[PDB]
């Protein structure tokens, strides 16, 4: 009854459930939890879908039969859920297959919609320059409006909706690589429920420049057939036709949890997880952060040092706009340094860090993790090594570390389960989780942590 | 004091024979499960029509063969695992052969609490249930549902054997 005692308390959450599910070999417990999933809010359980489906694939049949019923139930009341399952089921197996076909079994429109989009990306491969790729993209995207009214949606959107229009003239390709990813803007009409509504009616078709996000919506709205409607909103996704996003997804969950941990405790670090979508385990989509551009390009257009740009874009240090931006900088630095450390990110450079209009930084590329540098340019923005704001940066890191230790298992859980039958490059070591746990230094005293943080920063400065 | 009833619990492994007994005999339950190795009894006395009886329940390495002189049998299956229901036919064939040819039998669907994971409908079971000379309650050992009722059905069922001159 001691187990059952716990499970019937308020203490029981989806986190706990999966942990016992992953470890417990008692089928009586497994089945009990399988059933208890239904009582939880749809929203809480969703976050763990990548874990659940991985278990289904790679674990004993016993575990699967306990899991399957809940999945099917969700699938029947949400095609979005159905979609994401099918995509995930496939990517993580190269047991799974039997269930995927049953789920794909109506939903036909969406799978072609996605396939077309990648097929586009693969096509840009024969065109060797960035600019050339972009021209073909816009043209070929224009062909999508012909089926544009559609009855399809972006799973990456916070909500249910129909895609109505692609402002093809506004789309752009992001690099010159052979299988370069490309960013597109998409118009949608919000729904209350996708599964229960009409597809909207077509509204017939009748410039592109560098601009902030809210100004870009205005311009597009005024130009859009559907723009007058209150139902109308603009979304955006980046398309990766030949790159795996499974490592990327793993990082996202970790970022989201750390974000919540620091939220529950009262540590004012700042970070920005960006939604990830996995299509094939070769291909994916990303929901982009708006109002941000790489440090490197920021340095090529300005010809300035980072601090000077801050001063240019916000004001003299006697202004609110600057001091606020500075605060936002420092808080975002500590957050991402800890994330880089905890996940042991590597290959950190100004191509992988974005700057938003309020001053936060945002690391964006999470290849090369598991199995961050402080350049003097960064330290300058903080007011220098002796600065109070720089000291505060160190203070936040400690605070955020003390908070993180208090919730270590929530984090490791997310990661430890994904190693399960995994052929990802980040899991090469037997160690890998074991080393990860050591990096929380759970044994250490706070005095020890104060010292370790100082040392970390000094190391981070050598370059 | 007045009568001694030999009852067996039989069924596939995992169906909940041992937890029914722990609920029914000691009002204790556990999710953690030590397999029953061979045989258990536990005992509890009840009163029917103002008469003191005593039920001796035996839980159950195939050869238990403990049936003999076994007047009643609770045959249990897990409602959430269809296969456990499938072997009920094979559990009634081996019944007759190594066990009394006129024993009182009640069929039991256990783990009724797993509403959303339910894999065996009450009607299909109860259909087979009334099609043949078996009893048919559904229980949950975990949330102490129908557990007393199940026993007291078979015991009352059992009692009505008086067959006097
Ligand atoms: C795009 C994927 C390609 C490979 O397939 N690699 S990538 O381009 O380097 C890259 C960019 C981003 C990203 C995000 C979440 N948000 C913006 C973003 N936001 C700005 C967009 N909007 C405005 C108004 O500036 C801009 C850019 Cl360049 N990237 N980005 C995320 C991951 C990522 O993969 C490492
Ligand atoms: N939700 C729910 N789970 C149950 C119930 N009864 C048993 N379980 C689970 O079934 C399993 C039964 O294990 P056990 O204690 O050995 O009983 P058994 O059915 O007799 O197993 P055996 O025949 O191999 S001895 C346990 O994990 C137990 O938690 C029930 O009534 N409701």
């Amino acid at each position: 009854s001691w187990l059952l005692r716990l499970f019937e308390s308020k203490l029981f959450d989806i986190s706990m459930a999966i942990s016992y599910l992953y470890n417990s070999k008692e089928p009586g417990v497994q089945a009990y939890i399988g059933n208890r999933l239904f009582c939880f809010r749809n929203e809480d359980v969703d976050f763990y879908l990548p874990q659940l489906l991985n278990m289904y694939i790679h674990m004993d049949e016993d575990v699967g039969d306990a899991i399957k019923p809940y999945i099917v139930h969700r699938c029947r009341q949400s095609i979005n859920f159905s979609l994401q399952c099918a995509l995930l089921l496939g990517a993580y197996s190269s047991r799974g297959t039997k269930l995927r076909k049953l789920i794909l079994s109506r939903l036909a429109p969406e799978r072609e919609f996605i396939k077309s989009l990648m097929a586009i990306g693969k096509r840009l491969a024969t065109l060797p320059t960035k600019e050339q790729k972009t021209q073909r993209l816009i043209s070929e995207l224009s062909l999508l409006n012909h089926k544009l009214p559609a009855r399809v949606w972006l799973p990456t959107a916070g909500f249910d909706h129909h895609v109505v229009r692609v402002p093809h003239t506004q789309a752009v390709v992001l690099n010159s690589k052979d299988k370069a990813p490309y960013l597109i803007y998409v118009e949608v009409l919000e729904c209350e429920n996708f599964d229960t509504t009409s597809v909207p009616a077509r509204i017939p078709e009748n410039v592109a420049l560098k601009e902030p996000w809210q100004e870009k919506v205005r311009r597009i709205r005024e130009g859009s057939p559907y723009g007058h409607l209150p139902n109308w909103r603009l979304l955006s996704v980046i398309v990766k036709c030949g790159d795996d996003l499974r490592q990327e997804l793993l990082a996202f969950q970790v970022l989201k949890q750390l974000q919540s941990i620091w939220e529950q405790e009262r540590v004012p670090l700042w970070i920005k997880p960006y939604k990830i979508l996995v299509i094939s385990a070769d291909s994916g989509m990303i929901e982009p952060v708006v109002n941000a551009v790489s440090i490197h390009q920021v340095k090529k257009q300005s010809q300035l040092s980072l601090l000077d740009y801050f001063l240019q874009e916000h004001g003299s240090y006697t202004t609110e706009a600057f001091l606020s931006a500075q605060r936002n900088f420092v808080q975002s630095c500590a957050g991402y340094c800890l994330v880089c450390y905890l996940l042991q990110v590597k290959d950190r450079h100004n191509g992988n860090i974005l700057l938003d209009a309020e001053g936060h930084i945002i690391h964006i590329d999470f290849g090369f993790i598991l199995s961050f540098k402080l350049t003097t340019e960064f330290v300058d923005v903080m007011g220098g090594l002796d600065g109070d704001m720089f000291n505060y940066y160190k203070m936040l890191m400690l605070q955020g570390l003390i908070a993180a230790r208090k919730h270590m298992d929530k984090v490791v859980q997310i990661v430890e389960i994904m190693q399960q039958g995994s052929q990802l490059p980040c899991f090469h070591g037997s160690s890998t989780i074991r080393n990860l746990k050591e990096r929380f230094h759970m044994s250490m005293t706070e005095e020890q942590l104060q010292l370790l943080v100082e040392q970390m920063v000094d190391g981070s400065m050598r370059s | 004091y007045d009568y001694l009833f030999k009852v067996v619990l039989i069924g596939d492994s995992g169906v909940g024979k041992s937890n029914l007994l722990s609920r029914f005999t000691r009002n204790e339950f556990n999710l953690e499960s030590k397999s029953t190795i061979g045989v258990e009894f536990a005992t509890r006395s009840i009163q029917v029509d103002g008469k003191t009886i005593k039920a001796q329940i035996w839980d159950t390495a195939i050869t238990s063969a403990y049936y003999r002189g076994a007047v009643g049998a609770l045959l249990v299956y897990d409602i959430a695992k269809h296969l456990t229901y499938e072997n009920v036919e094979r559990w009634l064939k081996e019944l007759r052969d190594h066990a009394d040819s006129n024993i009182v039998i009640m069929l039991v669907g256990n783990k009724s609490d797993l509403r959303h994971l339910r894999a065996v409908p009450t009607d299909e079971a109860r259909a087979f249930a009334e099609k043949n000379g078996l009893s048919f309650i559904e229980t949950s050992a975990l949330d102490s549902t129908n557990v007393e009722a199940a026993f007291q059905t078979i015991l009352t069922e059992i009692y009505r054997i008086v067959s006097q001159k």
